[PDB]
């Protein structure tokens, strides 16, 4: 069986310029459990990434967040980028401090 | 009502050594324990404050427990290839959860065991606590091994023994926390999409449990059918987020209404866009 | 806490 990820990327905390704050990208309902999740900061990964532990829902779908420490700016642009098996190619989902 | 919840994932990786083991405990929606096999120096690891008073007895026996597990569900890996004609060559994974849910007084509800093979069903424990429902012919295999190794009455023993007992320490040691209904921070979004249409997005920030109701209506009609809602996601502070956004006809943004439904609220929550 | 029964082989 497989199951390709669904993504939400967003912030702990609502956005505010210059303020600290941690970026989260949520990977979920994936299976096999083989994932690769990137922080990108303007297109670059960022170094730094924590992650939860893998755990599984009740259908035994996997999820993982994928964490680190940010300051938002105004155009400063941050994104999620995941791979997985079911993936042609990465998907990248883009930060939007509305969602 | 609450729940102990314990996640072990095996899984092969030819090539790559031998298979990695990750397990999780929650309560309710809350997780206090992990364990992996690809840490350095692999052990139990506290995952919440309330659990950290625990002394190293209990950590060095959590150890002790989950590296046994972690060399059984690696034969069990193996096992399986046998069962299903699989080649060594090929990755699997292993899901099992089991655990106990209490009522308020602190009687076991129900037990649970249950697992998958590579994503679908294998076997279960019956709600009897007694018996085994087995998805397939490998797993009627497994059935009928367990029926005469007892492995039932030992794990019916565990949960409505040593698994309550347990649970019931966290709840009372995590009082603060656990029995501490969070509500959610709210507040409504407005976002122009034309001259002539816009979203209204309506946010839950930093609430637990995970269960919350986010609905719109629009001149007290509900509007289920035409709301983006998104899945409740960890805020990362183990607390939770959820949104429920429709796009409107300018014009009509007053007309829609937000409503909130939370254990942490004492009655529903109605809210605006307030320009 | 979790369950001692850990040598069961399926
Ligand atoms: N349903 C189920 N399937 C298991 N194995 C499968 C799917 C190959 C399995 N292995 C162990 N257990 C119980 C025994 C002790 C507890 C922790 O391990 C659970 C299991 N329960």
């Amino acid at each position: 069986i497989q199951r390709t990820p669904k993504i939400q990327v967003y912030s702990r905390h609502p956005a505010e310029n210059g303020k600290s704050n941690f970026l989260n990208c949520y990977v979920s309902g994936f299976h096999p459990s083989d994932i690769e999740v990137d922080l990108l900061k303007n297109g670059e990964r960022i170094e730094k990434v924590e992650h939860s532990d893998l755990s599984f829902s009740k259908d035994w779908s996997f999820y993982l967040l994928y964490y680190t420490e940010f300051t938002p700016t105004e155009k400063d642009e941050y994104a999620c980028r995941v791979n997985h098996v079911t993936l042609s190619q990465p998907k990248i989902v883009k930060w939007d401090r509305d969602m | 009502s609450h729940s102990m919840r314990y996640f072990y994932t095996a899984m092969s990786r030819p090539g790559r050594g031998e298979p990695r083991f990750i397990a999780v405990g929650y309560v309710d929606d809350t997780q206090f324990v992990r364990f992996d096999s690809d840490a350095a120096s692999p052990r139990m690891a506290p995952r919440a404050p309330w659990i950290e008073q625990e002394g190293p007895e209990y950590w060095d026996g959590e150890t002790r427990n989950m590296k046994a597990s972690a060399q059984t569900y690696r034969e069990n890996l193996r096992i399986a290839l046998r069962y299903y004609n699989q080649s060594e060559a090929g990755s699997h994974i292993i899901q099992v959860m089991y655990g106990c849910d209490v009522g308020p007084d602190g009687r076991l509800l129900r037990g649970h065991d249950q697992s998958a093979y590579d994503g679908k069903d294998y076997i279960a424990l019956n709600e009897d606590l007694s018996s085994w429902t087995a998805a397939d012919t490998a797993a009627q295999i497994t059935q009928r091994k367990w029926e005469a190794a007892r492995v039932a009455e030992q794990l019916r023993a565990y949960l409505e023994g040593l698994c309550v007992e347990w649970l019931r320490r966290y709840l009372e040691n995590g009082k603060e926390t656990l029995q501490r209904a969070d509500p959610p921070k709210t507040h409504v979004t407005h976002h122009p999409i034309s001259d002539h249409e816009a979203t209204l997005r309506c946010w839950a920030l930093g609430f637990y449990p995970a269960e919350i109701t986010l609905t719109w209506q629009r001149d007290g009609e509900d509007q289920t059918q035409d709301t983006e809602l998104v899945e409740t996601r960890p805020a990362g502070d183990r607390t939770f987020q959820k949104w429920a956004a429709v796009v409107v006809p300018s014009g009509e943004e007053q007309r829609y209404t937000c409503h909130v439904q939370h254990e942490g609220l004492p009655k529903p929550l109605t809210l605006r866009w307030e320009p | 806490l979790t369950t001692k029964l850990t040598n069961t082989n399926i």
